[PDB]
């Protein structure tokens, strides 16, 4: 980055990566269950 | 277009469908001169106002968000929108009330010592679950309930506010030099004049005048029987910049007064090289980011994703009205999918998020709007147009010597002339104009022949106190509360209106097509 | 009324008979908003070529004859015009061409070693009596010989010159106060800035644009179809009297920047009270007359009255057109006669001789004007509008403290809406337009339909000859035979252009009612 | 008049009144002229 930035056990990629791994957990969790309502 | 398929992704899908057969015919419509002023246009129409609230930015956030990113960040969204979207005609860029919610944010994280830039990736992070979801579900379809009493509601309200904002940089101008019997000859100048000068409103105020009286002559002209048709119509559609040319080389032409011009940074560099980098860890920066914060972006996140989503929407039922001529088809669904995931994606780079602006959207289409023998014929629907002015506004910074002797004035005048011009198309300045007319000179339209007069100069009235309130809420501080305030009306155009008007009188009033009930 | 009785003062007889049955009318019909605002027109746009006049006159001839000369013999010969003439809308005052006239027989005399003022008098003296053999000969007659060809010439001419004067005044303005960086905050204001001063310059092209606007625009709300019909042309014929005012009032609160205002001498005495008195001696004042200038006098004498009468007749064959609705009469006899008169007896007492301007009386007919419903309907003839002006040119020294605050910008935007609504009438203008108009596009009328496109249009490019010919002699120094290089048109319309153009083609192209042959 | 002017026989009255009969004197000459032509 710039200046001087405190050091995290992830990386800027593998953040994001886990944060978007989550959302696309999320997403699907919320498609399966539309999935599964209107259909009972 | 606004129908629920009611599968998952139903209206993605078919929005896809829709336009990208019109693929090929996207690019080869673009070959004509109008196309190429279109583009002249649109990128000062998009330049100016992207450099203003860079400026505004930096100064009300420390710099953190500045000039080169909103210009780096406009320029990589309206590329991806014009390669991608379904409605290229629509312009990308930052707007004021994304501007009250930046300076409502850097305020909030400045208060609870948080990061504000952390908190914007956050915030990024949750516009895109959010809009997913939207898609997936067909949210999209509930702007099939924005009537016309709406959008020319809002219309209206926005080209209102852009010229007063037109008029107060002017009287600003004034107001930093004034006119006065003395001045002080030695006057620093670098950044900026700290005192008065002699000549400087006044040559801005004759430099905004004479751009606006050239732009408006120059569009009589187009319509005007002088001259060869081919010709007539070429500089008709090179009137803006023909304007902008004359004005910026008698501006350039005076070499003593001092007019204010257009400032671009350097080089692709961040607006603050200690602050923060290119890409902005969401964990922290300098200090670990808050657990709770993560969470409790949501709530600022809805809040963009509304002033996003309405924005975007009504511009987009604004320029595919079916008086306009749109024989292309436009994607609700798509393009705000689009919209709201570069927004937070350019959130995780320190980039603010933009939205289809109305005005430039507006001004991009009647810039490509062929005027038939009066009758608007056909549109020129194409990506070239866009792309090209995302490009130019991404190369500003690498044409610093053009842009450094364009003033700012020749801007308000062109400013105005867009104003004025994104007027023609909204029924309810029509009828307000009909409020200082005898009855007898009204235009035989549904609305009247088939209303009362009284009653729909009360219909107009109705909107006008609506104009008033939404106009009240723009002066607060609550603000952001203008979205919701707007919504509002819906209700009373499909409750509160049927108690007091009939059927007809709705119909006739408040067409989407314009027809007769 | 242009036919030869054969019976001495036969024509003299004619028009008072024609036009004095009316006299009654001629009061009653002054009774509307209408006449008011042609009044307060007028009486600037009267005033202030006099004043202008009167101060160049003052400094070319060492203040012999200045503006309270002027001033006072344009009050009592528009009073005794307006009382006793045949056409009372035509507007007496001094024009360029006798400016050029006194200037040369200032240079004359002061070359010979003679008295400026005598010689004036001597020559008004010669006046009286060439003017009364013309009227006894009926001279006036020569006058239907004049057909819309050199009218049009000359009128068309004659309001491009207006605007060039002024468009150049501007120009003066511009380079007495340019625009500079630095400027002497310390500069002498008595009697006039002597150096450059900041914002003068701009301000005064602010006043004269804003000025051209809102009379354009209130001449156009006029026309339009918003507001009550009474209430609208109400607003429409004081149009001019409202831009003034507003431009005044914007001009007095702006108390910091200098702008010229008009300017009028402290009382009613004259310009040089060393020079000469009220009545000059026609034997010499100073040193004996020579007996050989006595009767030398007649050949500028003969000057003038060509001038005089020339300028007179145009202007009154212009005002009287049967196109233009005038249902009253004039007189050609009796108003040359009344002119040339009273020239002969100011002239005794030292002040100039004036006539009658084309532009001054062309506005005053269209300010008097109504428009039917596009259609002219009927016009306000009536003396009260002329004496009225008159009276307010002389009481213009008694409003002083009025007067110092109106500035010349705001009376330049007047000149230029006058130069631009002097052209309506002409169809030497018309058919200048279609040259950059498709041949479609022509509107139907008689030089069109029945003559060929190409053949019209080079019956205006021989036109465009003529106006450069005698804009030519204009800019030299023999522009005072100007009048006999107008006349020679005539020959040319009545010889040369049959032998190129058919009768029928003559008769569409040059016709005197505007009519198909 | 003003300041000193040269002193003449006739004053100016007299001299505008012998100026205005010897023109008048010389249109009628000239009227019964034209009269005399155009009859004989
Ligand atoms: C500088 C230009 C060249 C100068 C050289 C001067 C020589 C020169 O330019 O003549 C050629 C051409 C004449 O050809 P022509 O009159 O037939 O051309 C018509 C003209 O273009 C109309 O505008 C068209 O109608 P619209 O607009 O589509 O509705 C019309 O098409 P249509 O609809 O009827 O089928 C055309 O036919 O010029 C002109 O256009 C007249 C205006 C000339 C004005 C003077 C030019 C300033
Ligand atoms: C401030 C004015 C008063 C405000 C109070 C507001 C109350 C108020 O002003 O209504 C009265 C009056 C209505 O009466 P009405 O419509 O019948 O008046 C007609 C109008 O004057 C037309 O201009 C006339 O035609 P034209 O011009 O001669 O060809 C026509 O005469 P005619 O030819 O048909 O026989 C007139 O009949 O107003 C208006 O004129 C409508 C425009 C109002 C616009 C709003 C006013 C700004
Ligand atoms: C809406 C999108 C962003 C997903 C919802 C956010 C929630 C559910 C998730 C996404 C990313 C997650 C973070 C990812 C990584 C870490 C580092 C770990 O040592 C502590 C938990 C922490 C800090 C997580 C907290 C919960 C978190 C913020
Ligand atoms: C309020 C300002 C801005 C505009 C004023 C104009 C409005 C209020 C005026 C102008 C013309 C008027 C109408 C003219 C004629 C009639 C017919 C009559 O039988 C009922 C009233 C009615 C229908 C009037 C209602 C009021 C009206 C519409
Ligand atoms: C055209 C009008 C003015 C008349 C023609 C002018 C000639 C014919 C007349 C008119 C007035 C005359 C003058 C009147 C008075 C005198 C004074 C006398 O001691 C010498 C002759 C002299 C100076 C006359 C000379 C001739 C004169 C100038
Ligand atoms: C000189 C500038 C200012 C204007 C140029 C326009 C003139 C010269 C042009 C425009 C339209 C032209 C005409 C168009 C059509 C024809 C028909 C043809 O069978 C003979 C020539 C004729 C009659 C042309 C003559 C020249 C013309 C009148
Ligand atoms: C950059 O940010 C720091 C705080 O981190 C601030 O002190 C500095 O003034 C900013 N730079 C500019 C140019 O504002
Ligand atoms: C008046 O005339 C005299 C000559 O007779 C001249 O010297 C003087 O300058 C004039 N006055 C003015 C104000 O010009």
């Amino acid at each position: 980055g710039e200046r001087v930035q405190l050091a995290h056990h992830f990386s800027e990629p593998e953040i994001t990566l886990i944060i978007f791994g989550v959302m696309a957990g999320v997403i699907g969790t919320i498609l399966l269950i539309s999935y599964g309502i209107r259909r009972l | 277009p606004l129908q629920q398929t009611g599968q998952l992704f139903g209206g993605l899908v078919r929005d896809i469908r829709r336009r990208y057969p019109y693929y090929l015919s996207d690019i080869t419509d673009a070959f004509s001169p109008q196309v190429l002023a279109a583009v002249i246009f649109i990128y000062f129409a998009a330049l100016s106002p992207a450099i203003t609230f860079g400026g505004l930015l930096g100064e009300k956030t420390r710099n953190q968000m500045g000039v080169s990113e909103l210009l780096i960040s406009t320029a990589v969204q309206g590329i991806l929108f014009a390669l991608l979207g379904a409605q290229p005609l629509l312009v990308v860029g930052f707007s004021g009330p994304l501007l009250v919610f930046e300076e409502a944010f850097f305020s909030f994280c400045e208060t609870n010592g948080l990061e504000y830039i952390v908190g914007r990736v956050w915030i990024g992070f949750w516009l895109i679950l959010l809009v997913v979801l939207v898609v997936a579900f067909e949210g999209s379809f509930l702007v099939r309930f924005i009537s016309r009493y709406t959008q020319e509601i809002f219309s209206f309200l926005i080209s209102l506010i852009f010229i007063y904002e037109t008029f107060s940089k002017l009287i600003k101008i004034f107001q930093d030099h004034p006119l006065q019997k003395t001045y002080n000859y030695n006057v620093l100048m670098v950044p900026k004049p700290q005192g008065p000068l002699p000549n400087t409103a006044l040559l801005s105020l004759v430099l905004m005048a004479g751009t606006f009286f050239f732009a408006m002559m120059l569009r009589k002209f187009k319509n005007s029987s002088y001259f060869p048709g081919k010709l007539r119509r070429v500089i008709g559609d090179f009137g803006v910049p023909i304007s902008i040319l004359i004005m910026v080389l008698v501006d350039f032409f005076i070499q003593d007064t001092y007019t204010q011009k257009l400032s671009v940074p350097d080089g692709f560099k961040v607006s603050n090289s200690s602050a923060r980098g290119w890409v902005i860890h969401p964990l922290g920066l300098r200090s670990e980011f808050p657990i709770w914060m993560m969470f409790a972006s949501a709530l600022p996140a809805l809040l963009v994703f509304i002033l996003i989503f309405l924005e975007s929407q009504i511009t987009t039922l604004i320029v595919s009205k079916p008086e306009r001529k749109m024989v292309k088809g436009s994607g609700f669904h798509l393009d705000l999918l689009l919209v709201v995931g570069m927004g937070g994606v350019a959130a995780l780079f320190g980039m603010p998020w933009l939205s289809a602006t109305t005005v430039r959207s507006v001004t991009h289409a009647n810039a490509l709007t062929v005027m038939g023998k009066a009758q608007i014929q056909e549109v020129k629907e194409q990506r070239i147009s866009g792309l090209l002015v995302a490009v130019l506004v991404g190369l500003s910074i690498l044409m610093e010597p053009i842009l450094s002797r364009i003033p700012l004035a020749v801007l308000f005048g062109i400013f105005l002339y867009m104003g004025v011009t994104s007027l023609s198309g909204i029924q309810l300045f029509d009828r307000i104009l009909l409020l200082f007319k005898p009855p007898k000179y009204h235009p035989d339209v549904p609305y009247v022949k088939r209303v009362k007069t009284w009653r729909m100069h009360l219909f107009t009235g109705i909107q006008i106190i609506c104009l008033a309130v939404l106009w009240v809420v723009k002066s607060t501080p609550a603000s952001l509360a203008l979205p919701f305030v707007l919504i509002l009306t819906v209700p009373l155009r499909r409750v509160l209106l049927p108690l007091i008007f009939r059927n007809v009188e709705l119909q006739c009033l408040d067409a989407d097509d314009a027809k007769a009930t």
